[PDB]
């Protein structure tokens, strides 16, 4: 089943910067496919980025270049990410799946992130 | 120190007591270890056996 | 100096109920030895109840089981003691302590609690 926790999301003024945390308790310690995913309203789930567990490989989608850098901690078994240049359509929910030996995209609950001036 | 591997410590009362005597149940600067779990399905998504 | 503020003590009818509240002025924000003590007229100060700061655990003496409830919180830095069905023998001045780590006891001033029909 796997347990994934996401926190720190909420309303942010446009062009802000968020530091969300994805504390993965355990995870078979054989990760090969750590990556985050987003689900915009009325929009199908799409790939965002991925971070290798055995290396510093961090692939990013075309739409998150520069403004998106993800990192992990082999000692902490966590997944951090930093954002820049928040623009209104970035208002969506994100997730941090755990893909491992047998473990599929260990899906969690995510957190709502709001990019608006209200 | 969170016990050694092959410890088998099933003690009770208070851990070494300290500078404070027993004083009946616990006294002032004492407590009774070995507390029941009582974990709830909602109180902690990762905090449950 | 470690100042302890007490409130809620006063005259109460037999079988009544009050709401004591003793707050602490910080006190290093770390202590594992607090408790509630009362000194009856002509009697040595005995133990009544206590509460642990490391958790929401509760502990009461044999004579105050169930009828007395203690609850503390970290945001407000205080502990609320609730009494139920007070007896005439319960008339005594309570005291809330705060035992700092590796340090002697700290005592406040206390408040008079009278349980009588007058």
């Amino acid at each position: 089943e796997v347990q994934l926790v996401e926190s720190g999301g909420g309303l942010v003024q446009p062009g802000g910067s968020l530091r969300l945390s994805c504390a993965a308790s355990g995870g078979t310690f054989s990760s090969i496919g750590m990556g985050w995913f987003r689900q915009a309203p009325g929009k199908e789930r799409e790939f965002v980025a991925a971070i290798s567990w055995d290396g510093g490989a961090t692939a990013y989608a075309d739409s998150v270049k520069g403004r998106f850098t993800i990192s992990a901690d082999n000692s902490k078994n966590t997944a951090y990410l930093q954002m820049n240049s928040l623009k209104p359509e970035d208002t969506a929910v994100y997730y941090c799946a755990k893909e491992d030996v047998g473990k599929p995209f260990d899906w969690g609950q995510g957190t709502l992130v709001t990019v608006s001036s209200g | 120190s969170n016990l050694k591997p092959f410890e088998r410590d099933i003690s009770t009362e208070i851990y070494q007591a300290g500078s404070t005597p027993c004083n009946g149940v616990e006294g002032f600067n004492c407590y009774f270890p070995l507390q029941s779990y009582g974990f709830q399905p909602t109180n902690g998504v990762g905090y449950q056996p």
